[PDB]
């Protein structure tokens, strides 16, 4: 054929879908705010969280006290005095 | 606190001591059972009983 019978659908074909586009430009929108929303709420939490000490690797002296108690030097004076019967 | 006495028996701080960090071991809130913190305090010093006592020698002395 000629020069522009084949530029024209060849630029045609180079542009895009624009109701992909659109649809992309909500959506993005959409899950943009959304994130900074969450983004938003996560920056909220304080440094110190509520529970803190009630976390279990912030006791290391409940469950390690009990079984040493039993041992020299811990032990409370009425202890060695009635376990011999 | 460490539970650990000089003469090895036990610290006599201990217990109050321990009453306190097992309350607050499932407790988020420092303030329902910060009775327990101040008598493992006082235990250590023994603040409120001096303080009495000075309140008595007081009475003592304002009779002069």
């Amino acid at each position: 054929g000629f020069i522009m019978e084949f530029a024209e659908n060849l630029v045609l074909r180079l542009m895009e879908n624009p109701e992909e586009r659109d649809r992309k430009a909500r959506e993005h929108i959409y899950e943009m705010h959304e994130r900074c929303k969450k983004i938003k709420e996560m920056w909220a939490l304080p440094i110190r969280p509520y529970g803190f000490w009630t976390f279990e690797r912030h006791n290391a002296q409940l469950r390690w006290d009990p079984q040493i108690s039993q041992v020299a030097g811990r032990r409370d004076p009425y202890d060695d005095l009635l376990e011999d019967n | 606190a460490s539970g650990w006495g000089i003469t090895g028996n036990k610290g006599r701080c201990y217990d109050f001591w321990m009453d306190f960090s097992e309350c607050m071991s499932h407790c988020r809130e420092p303030k329902d059972c910060t009775l327990l913190r101040e008598d493992y305090l006082e235990c250590l010093h023994h603040s409120k009983e001096f303080q009495r006592r000075n309140r008595i020698y007081k009475e003592e002395q304002r009779k002069l």
